[PDB]
């Protein structure tokens, strides 16, 4: 599922901006 | 009136746009109690004034990393911008000043904690809930925009649970007055509209796709384009195919077609009509926009209180002493601070 793999992905935590 | 609001709105900008507040408090004013979140050039901690046991939360950002990141004129941006704004969803800036070492913004505590947080817990947010965050981001963005104002970092992170369950728009940093055209490569990799990625010069429009994505990311529990590596997430939003989860409803999806829009002649918030497409559209129906406004409207949710200097809605985060130096850093480079 959608879900599924986005849970096992490494992008679940908090979010760095780029600033470039 | 909205026209009348937002003019008035326009005349109390300008005068503090035109003329800043500046060196409002100092260091030792403040009890530093705990971190409640970081970033790139610092914290935000948990303080207390002393002469009044008001809670405030302090963002600290070290010059000389700023200085390193080349966040020079987005920081002046940041402060200028923030302490001349007023909106009941956006975060008050109540005092700032620097020191030697670090710039500070002392700002109002939201003690409900980040969206983020509530949205990984629980998982996915219910379309009534979602619509209730999305209706506030709608107005703010109606104000900050008719200011000549682009926010740049709509995400969960920087959306601020309040004690009454409304959000709180925090972390000013890539703000931008700007008439126009702008071309800095800034935001968060899930949240960049396609025009944005492509270098092409953009406008207040990306901060409709930005919403776009939130919403998505509210009712779904995970974003419309995600990946382990910035890279493969750009090549997904370029490519700018979106899937829906089935649990959508009809006119959800119809609205972030709209949003989520790489054509700027049919995204909305950006037509003839401008935000009215938004505030009109059928997913919206049962949103009253002046009671939304007025925070007449019950919450779908209430942050657990314990008590006026509680943080448990937050992270923990290490801490570390706040050593300031005794020669003065960066002073020419933020000498409008
Ligand atoms: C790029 O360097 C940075 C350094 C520190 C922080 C940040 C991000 C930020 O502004 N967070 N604000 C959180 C906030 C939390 C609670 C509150 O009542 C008000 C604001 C960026």
């Amino acid at each position: 599922t959608t879900y599924a793999d986005f849970i096992a992905s490494g992008r679940t935590g908090r979010r760095n901006a780029i600033h470039d | 009136s909205v026209k009348e609001f937002l003019a008035k709105a326009k005349e109390d900008f300008l005068k503090k746009w035109e003329s800043p507040a500046q060196n409002t408090a100092h260091l030792d004013q403040f009890e530093r109690i705990k971190t409640l979140g970081t970033g790139s050039f610092g914290r935000v901690m948990l303080v207390k004034h002393k002469e009044t046991g008001n809670h405030y939360a302090m963002k600290i950002l070290d010059k000389q990393k700023v200085v390193k990141l080349k966040q020079i004129e987005h920081t002046l941006n940041e402060k200028r911008i923030l302490q001349a704004v007023n909106f009941p969803f956006l975060v008050k800036l109540e005092f700032s000043f620097k020191d030697n070492s670090n710039l500070y913004m002392v700002m109002e505590y939201v003690p409900g904690g980040e969206m983020f947080s509530h949205l990984r817990r629980i998982g996915r947010f219910s379309e009534p809930h979602a619509r209730f965050y999305a209706a506030q981001i709608v107005l703010t963005f109606e104000y900050l925009h008719s200011l000549d104002l682009i926010y740049r970092d709509l995400k969960p992170e920087n959306l601020l649970i309040d004690q009454q369950g409304y959000i709180q728009v925090t972390d000013f940093g890539f703000a931008k007055r700007v008439k126009g055209r702008t071309w800095t490569l800034c935001g968060t990799p899930e949240y960049l509209a396609p025009e944005i990625i492509l270098s092409k010069g953009y406008n207040k429009a990306v901060d409709w796709w930005a919403l776009g994505v939130l919403i998505y990311e509210m009712a779904a529990g995970y974003p419309p384009f995600f990946a382990d590596q910035p890279i493969q997430i750009y090549e997904k939003i370029v490519s700018g195919k979106v899937r829906f989860p089935s649990h959508f409803s009809s006119d959800l999806k119809d609205l972030l077609r709209n949003l989520l829009q790489v054509d700027l002649t049919k995204r909305f918030g950006n037509l003839k009509n401008g935000v009215n497409d938004i505030k009109n559209h059928k997913w919206f129906a049962t949103t009253d926009w002046i009671a939304i406004y007025q925070r007449k409207v019950e919450a779908p949710f209430i942050p657990k209180f314990k008590g006026p200097g509680d943080t448990s809605n937050f992270d923990d985060y290490e801490e570390e002493e706040i050593r300031v130096s005794i020669n003065e850093k960066c002073g020419k480079e933020f000498s409008e601070f």
